[PDB]
């Protein structure tokens, strides 16, 4: 076709940036646009590519990125062979003939700073790493298998060591009339490779039959299962690791291990008339017991085992690490109860979950180095809570909260409470808490001596969004931290919407980095004008939806 | 790894 | 004034029905008739000659992953998930009513771990359409409480 209408922006990394849009149609189900973006800053024009397509194996979308010469990174890297930078991007997902599945999902850069310092529109400056994921799959009603590659690529400077899987090939079978038990396997085998060179590889091959017997009634419900887990390790590249620590890596590893978890489900029911006419309330108790024994994985390198959150639908989970690496050991009963009101239509209007976990004997992967803050082993350590109350069709309200005895304080917290009107309508408040002790058991220890990691999170967010005169859309975003009293990130923007055009315009003030040398957070300033043209489609809106998604922060309905 | 004796199956703590 | 549940949690009607959807071998489907015959549900396939039979088809499925709270320097700290499940179940006679399911859940990043952390991720998509498929479930129910009154 031709070229659209340019928009431009100033902001205080690129001074004055220029974007002169041109589309390409080049065929029916795949169009591609060139965007010159010239920024004054840098003193240059990063040529922009966009080619979006359709075919029988999917959707795809792939971008790329490419400015010759820089200035500021030449100035910031004097020694550094050239002043190049790049982005390349592709997502394409898609099922043919219902059974085979292409899933990819890459982007790589050139440098770790690329998106503190260009638009995030498939990446962000929140971003940690950039992830370059393959997989390919056939599934069918009773079977699938999927070999997929993962490889992941780290921006913050602190340890460039990062493992992948290539590939990794997972495979899931089932049969649900094998008497009156249910019946399934899965099995996988991965290779885990590092970027650096004296970091030890890995073979994993793992398999797990598991057979279950359910049975259910009106008002209870009970499943027993038994599972067994067999995974054989290869490792190799491992006389580095095994110089300076005193626990050896072993190059063959065998860990078989048995498992038998029971869950069980109660309903009860009452007419709750003393509050509504009506209105029904349910009181659902639930409670699990797992066992499974310890096995010492002290000689296995942790390759793709972490921590896992532990809400209250975690805390029926059977496994306390996700991948295969560690496998604590359990001998535990998990108690929760769930209460839900119901209004005269059946449709429901309140619950409120409260659970907690009871350990028996403590879990032990083998290899145990997380520091809590005492030394409670045995009893009622883990308690998680939620609600989700519709007070009404416009307001809405979530919460949740996770309390560890072992940190001697609340884990996290979260809430938020919404008022919707209509899409272009609409308040919120948000809440969010994690507290250090939290952030030093379960990440890096630099992540505890770090002062921006230190501190935790204690976030407070409000969002709201109002049109004028059915032409006018008035969006603004405010988070800001209690802990340092500082802003986090604010955001404003107006849209004036016509017959046949729209004109938006928007401003952002972000955290973008850290300054070790003063020891201060960076903040970005930005101020964007954008001119659409309409008429072309159906679309009458007001905006104001992709306006509140803008920012770092984006906005999601909460109800 | 593992121990002098133990069971595949076995059910119990060290292999028991 | 408590009692154990006396009825069925899908209603009588809906004891037979038929499920549809456009990616039949996908993970929210095996999800949805995995808990269909948890509750003595019998699905028949969608060429069935049986007519009066409620009829459930999935929708559109939608996954987010967001950025809920920063650090100090701006880096994401807990990421968002949201996912957000289309269905509507049809009675023959009477007509067709949409419902839909919403799946909250969060999860601390971690780069050093980055692998281990998409790793976790899956495990989280994998919790999630079951208790979406949950949540439909409990909107069985409320349709037939939409039907009678009409
Ligand atoms: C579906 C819900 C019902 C599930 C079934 C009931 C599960 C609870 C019984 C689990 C059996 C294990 O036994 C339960 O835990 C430990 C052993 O593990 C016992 O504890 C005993 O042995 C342990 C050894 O591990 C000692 O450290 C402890 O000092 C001693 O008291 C508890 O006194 C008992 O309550
Ligand atoms: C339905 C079950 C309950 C869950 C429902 C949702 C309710 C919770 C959401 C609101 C969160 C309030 O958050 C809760 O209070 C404050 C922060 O506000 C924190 O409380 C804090 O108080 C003081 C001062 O900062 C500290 O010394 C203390 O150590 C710390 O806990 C809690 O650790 C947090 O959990
Ligand atoms: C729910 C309501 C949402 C709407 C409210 C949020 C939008 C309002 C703007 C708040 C952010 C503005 O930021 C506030 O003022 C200016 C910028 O204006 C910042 O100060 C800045 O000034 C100029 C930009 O003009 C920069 O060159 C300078 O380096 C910086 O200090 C202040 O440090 C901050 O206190
Ligand atoms: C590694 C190992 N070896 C044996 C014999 N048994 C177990 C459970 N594990």
């Amino acid at each position: 076709s031709g070229f659209l209408i340019p928009n431009a922006k100033y902001t205080t990394t690129n001074y004055f940036e220029f974007y002169l849009p041109y589309y390409w149609n080049i065929a029916p189900n795949m169009d591609a646009t060139i965007t010159p973006h010239y920024m004054h800053r840098r003193g240059n024009i990063m040529w922009e590519n966009e080619f979006r397509y359709l075919s029988q194996a999917g959707a795809g979308l792939m971008e790329l990125d490419y400015l010759p010469s820089d200035k500021v990174y030449e100035d910031e890297h004097p020694n550094d062979d050239s002043s190049r930078r790049w982005l390349f991007y592709w997502n394409h997902s898609g099922v043919m003939d219902q059974v085979w599945r292409f899933n990819v999902d890459y982007t790589k850069v050139s440098d770790p700073s690329y998106f503190n310092d260009f638009d995030n529109k498939y990446g962000s400056s929140t971003d940690g790493y950039a992830t370059q994921k393959f997989s390919v799959g056939y599934a069918v009603q009773n079977f699938n298998a999927t070999v997929s590659t993962k490889q992941f690529q780290v921006f913050s400077e602190q340890n460039t060591s990062s493992y992948s899987a290539e590939p990794q090939l997972d495979v899931n079978y089932y049969q649900n009339d094998v008497g009156p038990f249910d019946t399934r396997i899965y099995g996988q085998a991965v290779h885990f490779v590092n970027t650096r060179d004296d970091m030890p590889e890995a073979t994993r091959v793992h398999l797990e039959p598991t057979i279950n017997l359910p049975l259910s009634n009106n008002w209870g419900s009970i499943n027993t299962e038994a599972k067994f887990l067999a995974t054989h390790y290869q490792q190799t590249n491992l006389d580095w690791y095994n110089s300076r620590n005193t626990t050896k890596l072993d190059e063959s590893v065998n860990r078989v291990m048995p498992q038998f978890k029971v869950d069980g489900k109660m309903v009860f029911e009452r007419d709750m008339e003393m509050l509504a006419p009506g209105y029904t309330q349910t009181l659902e108790p639930r409670a699990q017991y797992l066992y499974v024994p310890y096995r010492d994985q002290s000689d296995i390198y942790n390759y793709d085992s972490s921590l896992l959150q532990s809400d209250y639908s975690g805390l029926f989970r059977d496994r306390t690490y996700g991948g295969l690496d560690r496998i604590a050991s359990a001998n535990q009963v998990t108690t929760g109860v769930t209460s839900r009101i119901y209004d005269d239509a059946a449709v429901e209007r309140f619950n409120i979950s409260v659970g907690q976990i009871y350990y028996f004997t403590e879990s032990r992967t083998g290899d145990d180095n997380i520091t809590w803050e005492n030394d409670d082993k045995t009893g009622s350590l883990v308690w998680a809570g939620d609600t989700y109350w519709r007070i009404s069709e416009r307001w809405g309200l979530r919460g949740g909260i996770q309390y560890d005895t072992r940190l001697d304080n609340v884990a996290t917290s979260n809430s938020s409470i919404e008022y919707r009107r209509d899409e272009d309508r609409l308040v919120q408040l948000n809440y969010h808490y994690a507290s250090p002790e939290y952030i030093q058991a379960t990440l890096p220890k630099y992540y505890s001596t770090a002062e921006q990691y230190k501190n935790g999170i204690s976030q407070v967010g409000a969002v709201a969004s109002r049109p004028i005169a059915d032409r006018w859309s008035i969006v603004g975003a405010y988070y800001y931290d209690t802990n340092a009293n500082k802003q986090a990130d604010s955001m404003l923007g107006v849209q004036y919407s016509s017959c046949c055009y729209a004109i938006r315009v928007g401003y952002e003030r972000k955290l973008n980095g850290w300054d070790n040398d003063k020891q201060h957070a960076v903040y970005d300033n930005a101020i964007g004008f954008n001119i659409e043209l309409r008429g072309l489609s159906s679309n009458y809106g007001l905006g104001t939806q992709e306006m509140l998604r803008s920012n770092i922060l984006p906005y999601q309905n909460t109800l | 790894a593992c121990r002098a004796k133990c069971d595949w199956f076995s059910w119990l703590d060290d292999c028991a | 004034g408590w009692h154990l549940r006396d009825t069925t949690q899908v209603p009588s009607t809906m004891k037979v029905m038929i499920l549809d959807s456009g990616d039949p071998n996908g993970p929210l489907s095996r999800a949805v008739r995995n808990q269909l015959r948890l509750n003595g549900v019998e699905l028949l396939d969608k060429e069935t000659t049986r007519k009066d039979v409620p009829s459930l088809r999935l929708g559109k499925v939608s996954i987010a992953k967001d950025t809920a709270s920063v650090f100090r320097n701006g880096q994401t700290a807990e990421y968002q998930m949201i996912m957000t499940v289309n269905a509507t179940v049809l009675i023959p006679g009477r007509d067709i009513y949409p419902i839909s399911a919403k799946v909250f859940r969060s999860f601390f990043d971690n780069p050093q771990m980055a692998l281990a952390k998409d790793n976790e991720q899956d495990m989280i998509v994998k919790e999630m359409y079951d208790r979406a498929a949950e949540q439909l479930i409990r909107k069985l129910p409320s349709i037939r409480a939409a039907d009678i009154r009409s």
